[PDB]
């Protein structure tokens, strides 16, 4: 609008028109995995922080020699997020969700969730209220997001054959003959002639006496705790890309917990391996 | 074209199997459990149909 502006410009007086020349509580999450059950236990834990102790005697109750807070947790929510999605996740044990708490307190909550290359996204929301005197109450609605960041099957060396017991965990009264089905998955190239055997021999010890006798007792218990009624078994044939059930029969004579039992070691009669398949068994004989 | 969300399944586990391998004795029948989880956080499937299918 230069024309309409310059036409509204106020011309000066005595001049020609134109001239040519010129944080009460602190909290964390200590999740732990479990490949035994293919699950991760995410355990949050929140405790009254040192700031609460500092402010106890400054404003809340300065005249008292020893005061304590009255934080009432109205809700402790654990949720999983996937974009806009949001779903609650219950805890293992019940939690009395209107939970009263005083100074120097700490509460833990453990949530189980299924376990590769896709980390989770968890929202933890604490809504509580400090309950100074019966009448007035100061609420807080804090929340925050993060990510859930952090043996039974046995393989063979220099091959691809795989071993597993159908029931790795079994309990049975002492002296009753039982059985554990050893599945032998062959997929490499060719049939095997592997042979199973159990040696009831005290392995020679290699150290103070406290370690030495512990170690000797360990081998003695291993050697003469359990026996295999089908020792020196010839597994008949396991053709390639097939499975076999080396059904074994045992009996125990010395009560205990033979977790990852040794002695039982199937050896391959093709390259003289000593693959220790005993690690897949966790017998408990009463 | 932009659809609504769709969920996913993963085959969490099978009870009496190891790497999806097992034997029969040519005449004995057996049974086991298949454990599957719905990975989606919002959607819920209202249809499932199972068709067995074999090598022969």
């Amino acid at each position: 609008t230069l024309d309409k502006y310059s036409s509204e410009e106020i011309l000066p007086s005595f001049e020609p028109v134109y001239s040519w020349s010129s944080s009460l509580l602190n909290m964390r999450l200590r999740n732990i995995s479990l490949k035994s059950e293919h699950c991760i236990l995410s355990s949050l834990d929140f405790q009254t922080s040192k700031a609460s102790e500092q402010l106890t005697k400054k404003f809340i109750y300065p005249q008292e020699h020893n005061s304590f807070l009255k934080l009432n947790f109205q809700e402790i929510s654990y949720k999983l997020i996937d974009g806009t999605s949001q779903i609650e996740l219950d805890p293992i044990c019940p939690l009395k969700v209107p939970l009263t708490a005083f100074s120097y307190d700490s509460i833990s909550a453990t949530f189980k969730l299924v376990l590769s290359t896709q980390p989770h996204r968890v929202k933890i929301t604490l809504a509580y209220e400090l309950e100074l005197h019966p009448n007035l109450k100061l609420p807080v609605r804090t929340s925050w997001e993060t990510e859930v960041t952090l043996t039974s099957l046995v393989n063979s060396k220099l091959s691809n054959v795989k071993f597993k017991f159908i029931n790795s965990n079994i309990k049975v009264i002492k002296g009753e003959k039982f059985t554990m089905r050893l599945q032998i998955i062959n997929s490499s190239s060719s049939p095997l002639d592997l042979v199973v055997y159990y040696n009831n021999t005290i392995n020679p010890i290699p150290l103070t006496l406290e370690n030495q006798y512990q170690l000797h007792n360990k081998y003695r218990k291993i050697a003469e705790g359990i026996i295999l009624l089908s020792n020196d078994y010839k597994i008949p044939v396991v053709p390639p890309r097939e499975t076999y059930f080396a059904d074994l029969r045992f009996i125990g004579i010395m009560s205990g917990y033979y977790g990852t039992l040794s002695g039982l070691k199937v050896l391959d009669l093709n390259t003289n391996e000593l693959i220790e398949v005993g690690n897949g068994a966790s017998v408990l004989i009463q | 074209k932009i659809l609504p969300e769709q969920p996913q399944l993963e085959l969490l586990s099978t009870s009496k199997m190891t790497r999806n391998s097992w034997m029969m004795l040519d005449g004995t029948k057996t049974d086991f459990h298949i454990t599957v989880r719905n990975k989606s956080l919002s959607c819920a499937i209202n249809h499932i149909k199972i068709i067995p299918m074999n090598n022969i």
